[PDB]
């Protein structure tokens, strides 16, 4: 059946990582070999499995949540982590079985003058729960009078747009990031390797 | 971490003059998460300027703001006695936040001739088992000048530490004061002792000196 | 118009622990995150981090490793614990509110050294024959290997608020501090009037009354 | 101005390999910007070729095109080429040289004015002009025509003026079609009066660059000799 | 690969009227579209991108619409440097695919397609191969087909045609079709015929001429 890792992976459009997208994966004969075998992905982490012993096993479902983030904010995509996007924009679980995948996109995602389409939450009450997303663009309430939905004196919007340069360092820079999430239920398995 | 970097980081005008600062970020900063705090002596900081052009509630109309992206600049149309004192610049369009080294503004003033004293150590200071001798500046305009140590017509450096006083409320002068610090035996070997100055306020160099149990 | 009370440790000693504590009056201590923020002496301000009423924190990656913070809803307090704390780590620390616009703190000056409490050496520098330029002459007295501060000059008792300039406290590679204290005085008055510096040590209650002299040069 | 600079025309054969340019002027040419191809057939749409990033050397290109041709780039001088290796007839067009403004805007803002590539199995040749002389029916209330046709020429272009370039009474110089023969064929025809019987001595005057060729021939309204 | 189909494909307009233009996807396309613009001889322009917004250069005649499967662009105050092709492109996803053209035209009186015939010279057959011509100068509109008849007998795959532009002060066209024959076959028969069928005449006129007669 040879399942659909070009249109996550091969896409010429990401998401930003406050609305990260998510794609579930059923029924299908699962090749992890491109992966494992690539000088393309600079990052590719796995926990709870051997990245070298992926066609043996046999899940339940796969979720690929694809989004994009700076160049420094990676090491903050993993369990039991802090920071602006493991707290407000995506938040991994402690007991996480999967594989993070992250490549550099300076060539796609950057713009001379700037891209600023892609944004972050940057502004919230509180941490969010392992995935969870939050599109609501309500307004920051940091002072002593409420905001009523209109900007001003410590009433602030909170997403806030990157600014993507190619003259910039590799600090800076994008980077896309795949998280492959596997689910093994009590149910039978629909996603198998080949043979 | 956006590094913002404060201009000047030092700044002399005088009443009624117009002040102008600027504030330069390594990256280019968020719609224009840009404030102003002011900070006196003893106090804490206060905001002044949010949103890079807005000014908050209980500010007089003198202070503005302007620019965007990585250049930001606040102007005050006439200065005042309560508008010396230290501004910092912050950004809050990133995490973490980031503020800025700082840009004092001192007062403005004729120049002065710093008068020079000099002292000479005490037997008590001497039987204890360390001498150290003492230059004093008093009265001077600008705040810049170079001292140094001359033993027996010897430089010196790494053995004299120097301290500033503050701008005084009456006439927006400086005291300088630096003290040569050695064990006795360094005194009992060195002969001559020399305080050199050179300020502005000046055609040429100074020295006054000393020699040994002289006095 | 919210209050916030600061109080905690002053003088440590190298790894040892600094402990923070803030309280809050006049205002819902939930709904907001309340932040501490450190300025010293040539690095400017920075920030330390934040934390909220649920016991979630954001911390600054430079210190990530070394602060924890803690909130007690109950008495309305949050609280800082800084660990292996070394010589730059003295500073002024504030609590402040998020995103400080709006409420801070007082201050709480926090100072790290290996010394402990010591006295002050006074020692006068007098008026010579050399240092007197239009018959005044400058007089003073200096204070030197004390520790901690501040020790406080006067000159007769508060019976003299003219010519006083005292400099601040200069560090020494001894780990203690020193001062100097001078006056201008007419020299038409260095033999009639009596010029005392009298000295004041809090942090160890060490208070000297020391009379200044004229550096004679004895013939024998 | 910021512009596109391609180079100059070519005529080919079968067989043998080709390499054009693009050179960009008035930015920061010299790299973070991707350079693209556009093929057009004659009278035809647009198809897109690929694209290559300067600085990585990166590249892109369309299914229609992968493995047929290459897109290179040289970010020093700023240049970026297309290459062929081995040519066929298909191949005849005209391509253009583009430019994104990256970043999610993947349109084209800038182009080239175009590079014309003809390929032919043929060679250079002279044209054949013969005369077109008005006609018996042609007496049309009045209007007669006349005419020159140029036929047999290779390769394009040629040009066919009047009167060194004086008429332009209703004077058509029909496109150049292409035969089997690897040639091409023409025609020009100018209308008037049916009184021009001696009015005008109308001479068309052909001019072909390649061949250095120029030829002058005059119109005279053909009269079938009485037996 | 996003299939663009464009509509209509040659639309006819006046002067100052207002014209409009449709392009369609075969799947949804948010609002990533461009449209160019196209003289003949000259290098396709860009006009506007994101579907509803404008280049910086072109006048306010030219508006956008629509999102997701259909878009069309409208210009309402027609001028003579607006009658050109038109282009849709989608650049949502590899690979970036055109659409096939929209052409202009600018409409007239339905012309009076006239007709000449021109045989050919003994010049020609000494070159070793004859040719005769015939000619619909002044015709509007383009629609004009002319039928070769050699002894009154169709004759096809032996003659080429060739049609020009449209002229700049009556905007007719003028069509021209050659019967290239061998000195073998052109004594095959006599009568060469020429008939010209258009539309806006009324009866097909012919023209016809025997070997060595006219």
């Amino acid at each position: 059946n040879l399942c659909p890792f070009g249109e996550v992976f091969n896409a010429t459009r990401f998401a930003s990582v406050y609305a990260w997208n998510r794609k579930r994966i059923s029924n299908c004969v699962a090749d992890y070999s491109v992966l494992y075998n690539s000088a393309s992905f600079s990052t590719f982490k796995c926990y709870g499995v051997s990245p070298t012993k992926l066609n043996d096993l046999c899940f339940t479902n796969v979720y690929a949540d694809s989004f994009v983030i700076r160049g420094d904010e990676v090491r903050q995509i993993a369990p039991g982590q802090t920071g602006k996007i493991a707290d407000y924009n995506y938040k991994l679980p402690d007991d996480f079985t999967g594989c993070v995948i992250a490549w550099n996109s300076n060539n796609l995602d950057s713009k001379v003058g700037g891209n600023y389409n892609y944004r972050y939450r940057l502004f919230r009450k509180s941490n969010l729960k392992p995935f969870e997303r939050d599109i609501s663009t309500e307004i920051y309430q940091a002072g002593s009078k409420p905001c009523n939905g209109v900007e001003g004196f410590n009433c602030y919007f909170p997403l806030q747009s990157y600014g993507f340069q190619p003259t910039n360092g590799v600090g800076y820079q994008p980077y896309r990031v795949v998280v492959l999430s596997f689910e093994l239920l009590h149910a039978p398995a629909t996603v198998c390797g080949p043979k | 971490e956006i590094v913002m970097t404060q201009s000047p980081g030092t700044l002399s005008l005088s009443p009624g003059e117009r002040a102008t600062l600027s504030c330069r970020a390594s990256q280019s900063i968020s719609s224009s998460y840009l404030a102003w705090f002011q900070q006196k002596p003893g106090q804490a900081p206060r905001l002044l300027i949010y949103g890079a052009s807005s000014r908050a509630p209980g500010i007089p109309d003198r202070f503005s703001g302007s620019g965007s992206g990585t250049d930001f600049t606040l102007t005050i149309s006439r200065l005042e006695p309560e508008d010396f004192a230290v501004y910092y610049c912050q950004q809050y369009g990133d995490s973490p936040l980031t503020f800025g080294g700082g840009t004092k503004v001192d007062i403005k003033r004729t120049v002065a001739a710093p008068s020079v004293f000099i002292f000479p150590p005490s037997d008590e200071q001497l039987k204890s088992g360390t001498a150290s001798v003492v230059c004093l500046l008093n009265n001077f305009y600008p705040r810049e000048a170079k001292v140094q140590w001359k033993v027996d017509n010897a430089l010196q450096s790494g053995n004299s530490q120097e301290s500033v006083t503050e701008q005084d409320s009456k006439d927006s002068t400086y005291s300088l004061s630096s003290t040569l610090t050695l064990s006795k035996a360094d005194y009992e070997k060195h002969k001559v002792y020399a305080c050199e100055v050179t300020h502005q306020g000046l055609s040429s160099p100074v020295t006054k000196s000393f020699n040994r149990g002289e006095c | 118009e919210v209050q916030l009370q600061q109080w905690g440790a002053g003088l440590l000693k190298p790894s040892e622990t600094l402990s923070l504590t803030c309280a809050v009056y006049g205002e819902s201590f939930s709904g907001y995150y309340w932040s501490w923020i450190r300025q010293s002496p040539g690095k400017g301000l920075e920030w330390i981090g934040q934390i909220n009423h649920s016991g979630n924190t954001n911390y600054n990656p430079s210190l990530k490793s070394r602060v924890t913070m803690s909130v007690d809803t109950s008495k309305n307090q949050f609280s800082l614990k800084l660990s292996s704390v070394t010589a730059a780590d003295t500073a002024v620390y504030y609590c402040a509110r998020e995103l400080g616009h709006d409420y801070w703190g007082q201050g709480t000056l926090v100072t790290v050294s290996s010394a402990s409490t010591k006295g002050p050496s006074v020692f006068p520098l007098a008026p010579s024959s050399k240092s007197t330029s239009g018959g005044t002459a400058a007089l003073g007295c200096l204070v030197k290997d004390y520790f901690p501060e501040p020790v406080t000059v006067s000159w007769n008792s508060g019976a003299l608020t003219s010519g006083v300039h005292t400099f601040p406290a200069v560090l020494q590679s001894s780990g203690l501090y020193s001062l100097s204290s001078v006056v201008t005085v007419p020299s038409s008055s260095l033999g009639t009037q009596t010029y005392i510096c009298n000295v004041n040590h809090k942090p160890s209650n060490t208070k000297v009354d020391k009379k200044v002299e004229p550096k004679s040069c004895d013939k024998t």
